[PDB]
Parts: structure tokens; C-alpha cells; sequence
């Protein structure tokens, strides 16, 4: 969890 | 209007409670995490909203947006609800339903 | 947030935004599971709010989004309405989010979780750009 | 407002809710004269925004309501966005409002006037009723 | 959510800026008017909008509301914008325009 | 001004 597919 | 049709983010440093306080002194408590006072707040319409830190190369839940400055100062701290001091609230629900 | 900037759409994907029966934005949220979120308790929120995920742009004609029904509202019974403490309510919904490149969880701590003082954090939110 | 009162429909005539182009209430205002509204500097009000005159309940199906494009906004220089003294401004309706039993102006003071401390006034507005 | 739809009203007093001035020290200048502290409190929301007093049997704008409680506690007093203050701004912009 | 035709 908390893993963005689309990265901040 | 100062509304942002955009979801907008911000970076800023957890604080001590206890410098926190040299601000809102006694009406910060423990279930309570302060956040910013650098040049950015949360403001009306960010309530409930996130606080997260990354720990273990993800992004965890540390503040819930709660309440701060009248006027959303940006030389002033919000104060987030501390997730912390109640996720074996949260945990213990989620068990039961 | 004041002196913020735009995020990148997708990539704060468990931050949902809570609207009334009118039909507008009144709270932020988190999905922490496919069936809950966390909010804040004085945001009052009930079985007539919706919980929108999946959105960046509030005023598209008509965007890809999912909005859900909520089926129970658990609000911290320790929650001080005077002193605003114990801050947090659970949002338990009625059909689960659809979880996918946008939408998806943010992982919570335990409590015995130590985040230093000067750690840089990050706040998100469809609030005010300026008081 | 917290702790107040349901209104009287149409009972504060000069009351209007100030709306941006998503479209909805961000703030309030008041009807000074039929092409001239006064609101907060701190709302932050341009010419996308739209004046509502005439409503009750925000969720009215339809009501006679009067929604007035703003020609002009008139914001005080000298208005202080750290301090928040000097918080007026001023909007010049594109159109005129039709006064009526429902909308109409409320009355300006003098610099000179004098309201005395424990004077009983009234405030008004769709603001929260519990933080 | 805590959003009404219909108009709400409230009655209050207003306070003499000294007594004002207690509870919000030095944030209260020149241009501002305080009301309240007994019982009702503006909230998000409430912003620009009206505060008035009759006189002469008409209702007439004494204030503008502006910041107030960062939790619109009903014991503390909401801060208006003097318009007492601003109206020859006022005047001079419609002899104007 | 300030006389609703609607009393508060
Ligand atoms: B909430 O949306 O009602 C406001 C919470 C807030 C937190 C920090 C600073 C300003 C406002
Ligand atoms: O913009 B606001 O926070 C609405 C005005 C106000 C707020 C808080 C307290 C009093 C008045």
C-alpha cells in the first residue's frame, strides 16, 4: 500500500 | 473565487507537540499533530484530507486535516488529528464490520 | 492549501473528496480498503453524502469518476465536538471503490509509529488556494 | 452560522450567495442598490462568479431566483491579505436586479455613525451550523 | 455535512473593541468590528455576507463577516469588517462609477 | 432601503 501506480 | 477546480498538494514538516504549543498552547492535544508554519496551510474545503508521510518507500496516513489559523496563515501550523493515537480505533473497527 | 501547486492527476489516488445532497465538495477523505475511508469527524458526514474517487478536475462537463454511496458512517465515540479532539470518522461504503492506475490505498501506521519532528510531509486537498 | 435560526423566506431581501463557475456558494454578500453588491476582499470575486439573488434554500427545485453576471469588481486597495483589515469589496452588476417583495437593498451607514457596544444586530447566511 | 440549505439568522450583540480586543489581542485593527461571543458564531461559509443593526426602523449594514473561532466557537467573537470605516471608500466608488 | 416587504 500507499505505492502510487502514477508517481507524485 | 479562491477555490481550485484542482487538486492541489504541499509539502511541509511535522512539528513537536511541544513547539506546537508555544502557538496554541493548551488546546492541542494528544489525539493532535501539528504541521507547517513554513509558507503553505491547509485552508476551508481541505477538511478530512491527508496528511502522509512516506516510511518504507510508501505513503502512509500520519494527520487527518482538522482545524487551524481563522485565516489559514501560512506562519502558522495546522493541526491535524494524529492517526497514530487512533488507528487501534480504526483497526478494531474494521475487525468487527 | 495556500501556496500549494497542482498535483499530477492519479498520483495521490486514495485522496477522495466528500459532496453533500446538493451536489458539492464539503470535505477530503482517504480510502484506506476498497469498502472504507477515513475523514474527519466535524465534517458531519452521513448516509446523504457521496464519496467521489477517481476526480482531479472539478468542473468537467462530465468526467471518468466513481462516485459512491456510503452504507454506515462510525464516527470515534471519543470525538470532543468543543475541543475538536479525536478528530476522525470512518466511511464504510455501500459498493466498493473500483481500485486501478487512479484509485487505490494509502497505508496506515500503528500506534506505537514515531514521525520525527522536521519530517517533510505532504497535505492534499480541493481547499481554498487563498482565504 | 451556529446555534441560529431557520429564516423567514425572503425576509433579508438584500442577502445574496455568491457562486463560482463549477457553481456553487462560496461566500455571501449584500444588495446595496439594484447594480451593486458588497461582499468580503477575502472572497476573492471576479468575473467568472456569479451573484444569486433571490434564494432561500440552496437546494430550491426552482425558485424565482435572479443570477447576475458581474461586470466589474471593485476590491479595496488597500485591503491586507496577512492582516485582513480593510476587508471590502465592491461588485458592479453586469445587469440589474429587479427588486421585488423578495430582493431588495439593505441601507449603508456614515463614517460618522456610532453603534454602540451590546447593540442587539443580526447576521445571516448558508455558513456551517457545527464546525 | 454541516451545510444547511435554507437561511440562516442569528442575533447578537456587538462588543466594544477593548473588550474585543481580550480575546483576539492585536489581530483587531482599525477597520474591524466584533459581535457575538454569546451562543452563535459565524462559520465557513457565512464570509461576506451582512451583518446589521436597525435604526430609525431600517435595517442597516454595520458589518461584513470576515475571520472569527478556527473552530466557530459560539463563545468567542466573530471579527466584521467595519464598514463605519469603509463606506466613504463606498460612497466615493458609486459617485464614481 | 433596509424595509423588507417580508418582516424578519
Ligand atoms: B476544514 O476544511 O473545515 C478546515 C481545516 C483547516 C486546517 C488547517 C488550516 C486551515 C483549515
Ligand atoms: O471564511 B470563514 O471562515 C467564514 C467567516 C468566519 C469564519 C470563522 C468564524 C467567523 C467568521
Amino acid at each position: 500500500c500507499g505505492v502510487p501506480a502514477i508517481q507524485p | 473565487a479562491n477555490t481550485p477546480d484542482r487538486l492541489q498538494q504541499a509539502s511541509l514538516p511535522l512539528l513537536s507537540n511541544t513547539n506546537c504549543k508555544k502557538y496554541w498552547g493548551t488546546k492541542i492535544k494528544d489525539a493532535m499533530i501539528c504541521a507547517g508554519a513554513s509558507g503553505v496551510s491547509s485552508c476551508m474545503g481541505d477538511s478530512g484530507g491527508p496528511l502522509v508521510c512516506k516510511k518504507n518507500g510508501a505513503w502512509t496516513l500520519v494527520g487527518i486535516v482538522s482545524w487551524g489559523s481563522s485565516t489559514c496563515s501560512t506562519s502558522t501550523p495546522g493541526v491535524y488529528a494524529r492517526v497514530t493515537a487512533l488507528v487501534n480505533w480504526v483497526q478494531q473497527t474494521l475487525a468487527a464490520n | 492549501i495556500v501556496n500549494g501547486e497542482e498535483a499530477v492527476p492519479g498520483s495521490w489516488p486514495w485522496q477522495v473528496s466528500l459532496q453533500d445532497k446538493t451536489g458539492f465538495h464539503f470535505c477530503g477523505g482517504s480510502l484506506i480498503n476498497e469498502n472504507w475511508v477515513v475523514t474527519a469527524a466535524h465534517c458531519g458526514v452521513t448516509t446523504s453524502d457521496v464519496v467521489v474517487a477517481g476526480e482531479f478536475d472539478q468542473g468537467s462537463s462530465s468526467e471518468k469518476i466513481q462516485k459512491l454511496k456510503i452504507a454506515k458512517v462510525f464516527k470515534n465515540s471519543k470525538y470532543n465536538s468543543l475541543t475538536i479532539n479525536n478528530d476522525i470518522t470512518l466511511l464504510k461504503l455501500s459498493t466498493a471503490a473500483s481500485f486501478s492506475q487512479t484509485v487505490s490505498a494509502v497505508c496506515l501506521p500503528s500506534a506505537s509509529d514515531d514521525f520525527a519532528a522536521g519530517t517533510t510531509c505532504v497535505t492534499t486537498g480541493w481547499g481554498l488556494t487563498r482565504y
